[PDB]
RNA sequence: GCUUUACUGCAGGCUGUCGCUGAG
RNA sequence: AUACAGGGUGACAACCCCGUACUCGAGACCAGUACGACGUGCGGUAGUGCCAGAGUAGCGGGGGUUGGAUAUCCCUCGCGA
RNA sequence: GCACGGAGGCGAAGAACCAUGGAUUUCCGAAUGAGAAUCUCUAACAAUUGCUUCGCGCAAUGAGGAACCCCGAGAACUGAAACAUCUCAGUAUCGGGAGGAACAGAAAACGCAAUGUGAUGUCGUUAGUAACCGCGAGUGAACGCGAUACAGCCCAAACC
């Protein structure tokens, strides 16, 4: 069985989003759509979702740009771990 | 060209293999990487 | 290692299930370490939490759960 | 306009891709038929026995 | 006393004389109407059936087959060929159509086997066989002692490799003794000459 | 490769005959 | 030494190491066979024209094939016990 | 692991390794819900069959395999110092199909003609013999014998 969030994208484009945006990012199952994605965060990290965006990279995997609600705080998130 | 989603991952795959037998591995072997492809000189199959 | 088959056994299906997803996220916050690049890794767990999860996902099958 | 040189610049047309069930670069996406496998013309794998020497 | 099957067998022998050659005449006529392949409940020539291997019995099965009549159906040669190797009017294939019809039966019914099989006429432009095929997957069919022996491995696609009793007739395998040089063991294992 | 009243054959067409095919 | 086959080991090794002879063990195949046992019941006399496979046996036209020659095997058209 | 690194880890809770059995086993693929260059779209034995509880409920088929094997389709170069019958050759190649081997096989046989043999393969021989053939070039058995291995049975019908 197949696991929706392989990891967190970690990189100088990201920590922007996150600082800026309150976005986080994932490189995540290519087979898992913009909601199962949602879900997937909201259960493993807590946190209100309202965006997905998603990508199929040139490195075979999908990458998913995550926005949370005000009320959690990206920077903070991405800190516990 | 407009790739499908499955020529993208074999695309990737290629420009993955498309790299540098890693340092370690001429010490362990105590001393090329065959199949290093050129976008130019070589074409890619499909 | 740390976790021996004997142990699994000895646990309930419900606590193998518990195990089971505490251990993937110490698997995934080892990942999401190595994403980052982080050090303070041991690579020799990252190995043995694969090794675990099989292991008890192999128990779960032969138990009946 | 000659048939060498000159002629090659037009061709930018795709025919023969990856199989899917071979994985040879045989697959002409016009025919939709694998001219390696046979895929996309028969259930058995394409095979000759000019495809070897008589004898072997 | 005599059979009732001895019946159908004598009316048979003349199928263009008496109350068969009626019969015949108005059978046809739906006949030409029905496909290559028809599935019947009864065979039409009982006492044949029963003589070549039928039963009233669940996995034994009966169909005809029509079959265009005449010689081969060639292509003329595209390359060059020598006088020998030209002609394409009088030659003829070495399959008889009763096999031909055998074989187009055993394609329909894929998990049935070819028993055996009978003329039952023919117009001035095709032939009817009845086929007797057995499913030797149904066990009133393993279980019975005449017919299990056509539910072993070997058997499969028998008609296919020769092996009914039109095929072991059309390879020359009647007699025992002289002209059968070149037909036992196999057509094949003798060079083809046969 | 090509030609033709070269040799020998093969398709194809025409024609008779048998089967399809019956009653007065 | 019932072991002087072969190999390895910083150079020509029976005796340095693996093995090698002897002896022993397991699996596969032979084979669900052979043997054995259960059941079934072989055979003979007299009478009885009750039964015993049809487009068959066979013949002819046309082909192919064969060493098959008048005397191979098969296909096809027609006739047919 | 190959693979002679660095770091770290596992192993007396007996790891590595080996044997046997089991677990997991993505997608395409006969590929089977429909479609597609390995992906997508909205519950599926698609298709052909058998049985049938007539419902895909129970089942079969499909494709692979080095060659070997069986049934069909079937050349030409070549030889004949040309060439047409013949030859190369039922070879190459093609279509279909089975198995671990296939095929054959218990006489409407043989015909060393006999007061004789006794299912069938195969091996040796019979023999380049008989037979064929622009009677040219060439093609070419069988019965028998010596071996190998041996094994004989079941229906249809009569009478029920
Ligand atoms: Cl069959
Ligand atoms: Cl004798
Ligand atoms: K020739
Ligand atoms: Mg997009
Ligand atoms: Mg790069
Ligand atoms: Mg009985
Ligand atoms: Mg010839
Ligand atoms: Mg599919
Ligand atoms: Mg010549
Ligand atoms: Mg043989
Ligand atoms: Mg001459
Ligand atoms: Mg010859
Ligand atoms: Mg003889
Ligand atoms: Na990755
Ligand atoms: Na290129
Ligand atoms: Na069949
Ligand atoms: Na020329
Ligand atoms: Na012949
Ligand atoms: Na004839
Ligand atoms: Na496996
Ligand atoms: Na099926
Ligand atoms: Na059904
Ligand atoms: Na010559
Ligand atoms: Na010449
Ligand atoms: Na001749
Ligand atoms: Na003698
Ligand atoms: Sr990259
Ligand atoms: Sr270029
Ligand atoms: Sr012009
Ligand atoms: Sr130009
Ligand atoms: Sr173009
Ligand atoms: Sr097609
Ligand atoms: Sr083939
Ligand atoms: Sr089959
Ligand atoms: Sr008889
Ligand atoms: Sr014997």
């Amino acid at each position: 069985s197949w696991d929706v969030i392989k990891h967190p994208h970690v990189t100088e484009k990201a920590m922007n989003d996150m600082d800026f945006q309150n976005k986080l990012q994932f490189a995540v199952d290519d087979r898992a759509s913009k909601g199962e994605v949602a879900d997937a965060v909201e259960e493993q990290y807590d946190v209100t979702v309202e965006q997905v965006n998603t990508q199929n990279t040139m490195d075979g995997e999908k990458k998913a740009v995550v926005r949370l609600s005000e009320d959690d705080d990206a920077q903070e998130v991405a800190s516990r771990i | 060209g407009k790739k499908s989603k499955a020529t993208k991952k074999r695309l990737a795959k290629l420009d993955n293999q498309n790299s540098r037998v890693p340092a370690w591995v001429m010490l362990k072997t105590d001393r090329r990487n065959h199949k290093r492809r050129h976008w130019r000189r070589n074409d890619t199959d499909e | 290692t740390v976790l021996h088959v004997q142990e699994i056994r000895d646990m309930t299906p419900a606590e193998r299930e518990a195990e089971l997803d505490d251990l993937k996220t110490e698997l995934l916050n080892a990942r999401a370490v190595q994403a980052a690049g982080g050090a303070p890794e041991n690579p020799g767990r990252i190995k043995e939490l694969r090794k675990a999860i099989a292991r008890i996902k192999t128990i779960q099958g032969e138990e009946g759960d | 306009t000659g048939a060498g040189t000159p002629s090659q610049g037009k061709k930018n047309t795709t025919t023969h891709t990856k199989c899917r069930r071979c994985g040879e670069k045989s697959y002409h996406t016009k025919k939709k038929v694998c001219s390696s496998c046979g895929f996309g013309k028969s259930a058995k794998r394409r095979d000759y026995e000019w495809q070897s020497k008589a004898g072997e | 006393a005599r059979s009732a099957y001895s019946y159908i067998r004598d009316a048979w022998e003349n199928p263009g004389d008496g109350q068969l050659a009626e019969l015949q005449w108005q059978r046809q006529q739906e006949w030409r109407n029905e496909g290559a392949v028809e599935r019947i409940e009864r065979p039409t020539r009982l006492d044949k059936a029963r003589s070549q291997g039928y039963k009233a019995k669940q996995g034994v099965i009966v169909a005809r087959v029509s079959v265009r009549k005449g010689s081969a159906r060639k292509r003329r040669h595209k390359a060059g060929r020598r006088s020998k190797r030209q002609g394409v009017t009088r030659i003829t294939r070495r399959k008889d159509i009763q096999r031909v019809a055998e074989e187009r039966a055993s394609r329909t019914f894929p998990n049935l086997r070819v028993l055996n099989s009978y003329s039952v006429g023919q117009d001035g432009r095709q032939k009817w066989h009845e086929v007797i095929l057995i499913d030797p997957n149904h066990p009133a069919i393993q279980n019975d002692d005449d017919l299990s022996w056509i539910c072993a491995d070997d058997q499969a696609d028998r008609v296919f490799r020769g092996l009914t009793g039109a095929g072991r007739r059309n390879r020359g395998l009647s007699g025992k003794g002289k002209g059968s040089e070149k037909t036992r063991p196999s057509l094949r294992s003798n060079g083809g000459k046969a």
